[PDB]
């Protein structure tokens, strides 16, 4: 129940970047994905968040107003929009699905991760 | 306090032991089924099929058996098969997932379809004594106790479903539990020994049941099976409780509901565990209140009047469900209609079990009790197997909302039927 992430790059501070994670054992329409951060150096924080049975949004304080996360089923894909990009953004991002399983037995599941880079 | 030594709460403990074991073995199980295999709806519902096949054969001839031995001797050998073969079970699920990294990746194809062979083997073989123990225990035990207070059994019916959902929802919680903090192999480990220490304390439990209780001791070489087979259908066919019986059977082939680990159709739909965990609990807890509500309805209202009022309540919560289907991603109006539909479905749908199960013990014969509650579960489970072999047929999304109409609308059969069992005794609304 692996899933991947792509669309990472180096683009310059103030641009516009699509993180796209393609799920592949499991529907995303009924599970809560999640996006992380790991920056350098420091532990991974979290980013962003979407429901599982209905359709909100969670950003974390730190990057809310100029993130967009969306989840599209017929691909079953979950797209993170990053718009205004910051020099400290630059870090690597996971895709992760939380609560995936039966009923009381149920796991968090991680992808691979992309790199993404800002300069200035 | 000379309650805690009466008949009614030893019969009560033993139940709810056997209860827990029951569970925490399914949910060990289940948690083979999901490590080894993934999310695979063929798997769990060849599983699901062999159970149902083999209780439905078999069901005759479990109550035969029931039927023509003394009580104790069929109480106590049901609950040493039950429990062996659980202990089995454990021990394999054990050696498994002790080996579970050499199954998935070094050893060959076949030792995981044996594996799986065995385990469903086993887990049949376990079922089929559980099936027997229910028949006997319940039936025959809490009839006899009861004895001519109709009072009495429906609380002592109601309080055994009570206990078998608090154990459905609570052993699935303590075994997740355990696993996590240790590992699954120590969860297994575990459930073996408590299977065997519940076996030992329910052996004597049954005992002491038996003594002070008085009235328990008065009660092709496949020719013969066959035979038996025949005569308990024909048997349960010619009995005036055979509508209410059907009805019960049909409101089997339901696919809306959350009180199953795995078979069930949310989880191999694949919504979240949290989401799943939720609907569990809240089945759990609206189930007591439906029998808290057929406890309640049967003193004011009669019997059959509390089947014909508990059908209407899941009638109407179903036809709520429908609504949801059939409101125009998907809006999470239509999702939260859908699930308290199926919630209040529940609530209303176990005060008619209760009631159906008060109408078998009440109406039918001694002579004939253990045949004809096994035709009852061969039936329930032929049409629970028609439940999974339509499961198979549709494992697509988008025909989810077809298969809801179609478990509604057995429901619908189901009640109807309960209907003209009603026209043919009280006459009367
Ligand atoms: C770790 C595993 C432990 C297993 C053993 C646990 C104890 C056994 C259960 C005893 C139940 C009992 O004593 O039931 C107590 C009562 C009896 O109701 P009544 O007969 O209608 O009362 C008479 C009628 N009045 C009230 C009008 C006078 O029922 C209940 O309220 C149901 C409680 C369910 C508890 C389930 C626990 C599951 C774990
Ligand atoms: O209404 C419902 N059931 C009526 C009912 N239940 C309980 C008491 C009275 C009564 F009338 C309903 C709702 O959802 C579902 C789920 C589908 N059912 C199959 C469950 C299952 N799990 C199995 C595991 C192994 C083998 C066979 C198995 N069969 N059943």
């Amino acid at each position: 129940v692996q899933l991947v992430e792509s669309g990472g790059g180096l683009v310059q501070a103030g641009g516009s970047l699509r993180l796209s994670c393609a799920a592949s054992g499991f529907p995303v329409a009924w599970n809560e994905m999640r996006w992380y951060r790991q920056a350098p150096g420091k532990e991974r924080e979290w980013v962003a968040a979407i429901a599982s049975i209905g359709v909100t949004t969670y950003y974390a304080d730190s990057v809310k107003g100029r993130f967009t996360i969306s989840r599209d089923n017929a691909k079953n894909t979950v797209y993170l929009q990053m718009n205004s990009l910051k020099p400290e953004d630059t870090a690597v991002y996971y895709c992760n699905v939380k609560d995936y399983g039966m009923a009381f037995w149920y796991y968090d599941y991680w992808g691979q991760g992309t790199q993404v880079t800002v300069s200035a | 306090a000379d309650y805690l030594t009466s008949a009614k709460f030893l019969l009560y403990l033993g139940h709810s032991l056997s209860t827990w074991g029951d569970r925490m073995w399914h949910f060990a199980v289940s948690v083979f089924l999901v490590e080894l295999y993934g999310n695979s709806l063929l798997l769990t519902a060849v599983y699901g099929l062999v159970v149902a096949g083999s209780v439905l054969v078999l069901g005759a001839i479990i109550g035969d058996w029931v039927d023509k031995n003394a009580r104790l001797k069929v109480a106590q050998t049901s609950l040493v098969v039950q429990n062996v073969s659980v202990i089995l079970c454990g021990i394999i699920l054990m050696m498994v997932f002790l080996h579970k990294h050499e199954l998935l990746t070094m050893y060959h194809g076949w030792v995981l379809t044996s594996c799986y062979i065995l385990i469903i083997t086993i887990a049949n073989i376990a079922n089929l004594a559980s099936t027997a123990t229910a028949i006997t225990i319940q039936r025959d035990w809490i009839v006899v106790v009861a004895g001519e207070d109709r009072s009495k059994l429906a609380n002592m019916n109601a309080t055994i479903r009570r206990i078998d959902q608090l154990t459905n929802i609570l052993a699935p919680m303590a075994v997740g539990q355990i696993m996590t903090f240790g590992s699954p192999v120590i969860g297994c480990g575990f459930i073996s020994g408590w299977n065997l220490v519940s076996m030992c304390v329910e052996y004597v439990l049954l005992w002491k049941v038996y003594q002070k209780t008085p009235a328990l001791a008065v009660k092709s070489q496949m020719a013969e099976p066959f035979r038996t087979f025949r005569d308990g259908w024909v048997s349960y066919y010619n009995q005036p409780v055979f509508l209410a019986g059907m009805g019960l059977a049909f409101l089997y082939m339901t696919v809306l509901g959350f009180d199953c680990i795995t078979t069930g159709y949310a989880y191999t739909q694949g919504l979240s565990g949290s989401i799943l965990s939720i609907l569990m609990g809240a089945s759990a807890i609206t189930g007591i209140m439906g029998t808290v509500a057929f406890t309640w309805l049967r003193r004011k209202c009669g019997l059959v009047r509390t089947g014909l009022i508990s059908g209407l309540a899941q009638l109407s919560c179903l036809i709520l469900c429908v609504i949801s289907v059939f409101m125009p991603s998907v809006p999470i109006i239509s999702v939260s209609l859908l699930f308290a539909g199926v919630i209040a479905a529940r609530i209303g749908l176990w005060s008619f079990d209760l009631t159906v199960t008060q109408l078998l013990q009440e109406n039918v014969i001694e002579s004939e009790r253990g045949i004809i509650n096994g035709v009852q579960n061969s039936m329930n489970y032929l049409l629970d197997l028609l439940h999974f072999i339509m499961v198979i047929l549709a494992p697509n999304p988008e025909a989810f909302g077809l298969l809801v109409l179609i478990s509604v609308s057995f429901v619908a059969m189901g009640h109807i039927m309960y209907f003209r069992f009603a026209q043919n005794t009280l006459g009367n609304k």
